[PDB]
């Protein structure tokens, strides 16, 4: 055939700041979304890009609302939301999911890239996000699954109430992905970072 | 744009210049939606309307001189045009297709690099035209 | 059926510290309006979203005046 | 203007003007589509309408008194 259809296993996924490979749903057949973010010092306007719906745009609100509450955990700048603008790129649109496509995904992006520590690989996090750090339960993890099978990673942190969800799915994907449960976005903010902090 | 008019010789594709200076909105740029008479897209657009190729030599004058006064920058839809594959993402308000501006080879111009909107910063190579002498301007004269 | 896909009898719901329970109507029945509110230090604004009308900011300001006249 | 008429009599051709100022749109330059009774062109399409030759002397008039807000 020649060129491959799509570029080579974590190669396209590699260690950075801005990238995250946030897991997304599609009618036929799950996708994952390497969403990039831009956040290096500015006047506190933001921005988004990809004929994006407007939840995107509370879903970073949200994420923004997150670091200004948990800045110093982690040594993010005191006075930022004055000081650095946010460029959020996404792939596509926007995802039939109600809600945000993936909320702890695009806040953990934020927090990298106001930090400007490289995100890391062979984990893909989704799920939505909430303003007071509360990672709701995400509807249909079996195509973000399934895709994050095909996206060769088998790290994939889920919401902690989706718990249940690990014992209606078939145990043929259950076991061949492992599996965290998570809660407040704090808690995979240590778990997307190369460094603890 | 003389170099442009060179460029667009050397690859024998069609020359085009369009304005950015004085640019103080994203509806400049980008388009307008579908509510009045005789809406508007962008500059951009209009500017690819003109054309009939797909992959032209077009320039940009002054992008440096980007303004907006609410959220968001135009640096943002321009670094959506910066990738090609990414130029198939175009942003629009009177249509809704993205263009694939990815064949259309973008030059730019920006008098003053400092003044380029930031989140353009990246992926710029400073090609820094110097001023010119007394014997410089006495030759191109004669010749040019 | 599967897992309850629903929250069992509401004796403990989730963790709510800075949000708080609410009533409402809707052309599909009655809902549950969990309204979340975070208090980020800034500079002293309302910023509603949620895509709210300025009714639903009238009614947020008449709250803040109210805990203003009852500060401490 | 008079000037303009001294110059067109000068060149021997039919001097002609248009108040181009207090045009507030790309529209009265370049008209529209025609889609309905009453489809206008632009004002130089006019100017050159009424001047019966192919290569009149047209003044544009105050042509620094434009704006553009809207319809180009
Ligand atoms: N060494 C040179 N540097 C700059 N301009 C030159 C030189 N030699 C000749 N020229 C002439 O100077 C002109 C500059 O005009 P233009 O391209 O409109 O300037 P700009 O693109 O900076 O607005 C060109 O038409 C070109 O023929």
């Amino acid at each position: 055939l020649g060129i491959p259809r799509y570029r080579p296993d974590k190669a396209e996924t590699e260690p950075q700041v801005g990238t995250a490979q946030g897991l997304a749903w599609t009618p036929v057949g799950g996708t994952l979304l390497t969403i990039e973010v831009a956040a290096v010092p500015g006047s506190g306007k933001l921005s988004l890009t990809g004929q994006l719906g407007e939840v995107m745009k509370e879903s970073a609100q949200a994420a923004l609302t997150y670091l200004r509450a948990h800045t110093q955990d982690y040594g993010l700048p005191e006075d930022f939301y004055n000081k650095v603008d946010l460029h959020v790129h996404v792939p596509d649109g926007a995802t039939p999911k109600d809600g945000p496509s993936a909320g702890i995904t695009m806040a953990t992006a934020i927090a990298s890239a106001l930090s400007r520590r490289p995100a890391r690989m062979d984990i893909a996090m989704t799920g939505e996000v909430s303003l007071r750090g509360k990672v709701m339960p995400i509807g249909g993890v079996k195509e973000k699954l399934l895709a994050a099978h095909q996206a060769g990673i088998h790290k994939i942190v889920l919401p902690k109430d989706n718990e249940a969800q690990l014992e209606e799915l078939p145990k043929e994907v259950l076991e061949g992905l492992e599996i965290k449960l998570v809660e407040d976005v704090g808690e995979v903010l240590e778990y997307l970072l190369l460094p603890e902090p | 744009t003389s170099l442009g008019r060179s460029i667009a010789r050397s690859m024998n594709r069609k020359f085009h210049r369009i304005s950015l200076g004085g640019v103080r909105d994203e509806a400049e740029i980008r388009g307008h939606r579908r509510t009045y008479i005789g809406a508007m897209p962008g500059k951009l657009i209009h500017a690819m309307k003109q054309v009939g190729v797909i992959n032209p030599v077009i320039l940009l004058d002054e992008i440096d001189k980007m303004s907006s006064d609410w959220r968001g920058d135009p640096a943002s839809a321009m670094l959506e045009v910066l990738d090609p594959e990414q130029n198939n993402t175009f942003t629009d308000h009177y249509l809704d297709v993205p263009y694939d501006l990815s064949k259309v080879f973008f030059i730019t111009t920006a008098n003053t690099l400092q003044t380029i909107p930031r989140p353009l910063l990246d992926r710029m190579e400073v090609i820094e035209i110097p001023g010119y002498t007394n014997m410089e301007k006495q030759a191109i004269a004669r010749q040019y």
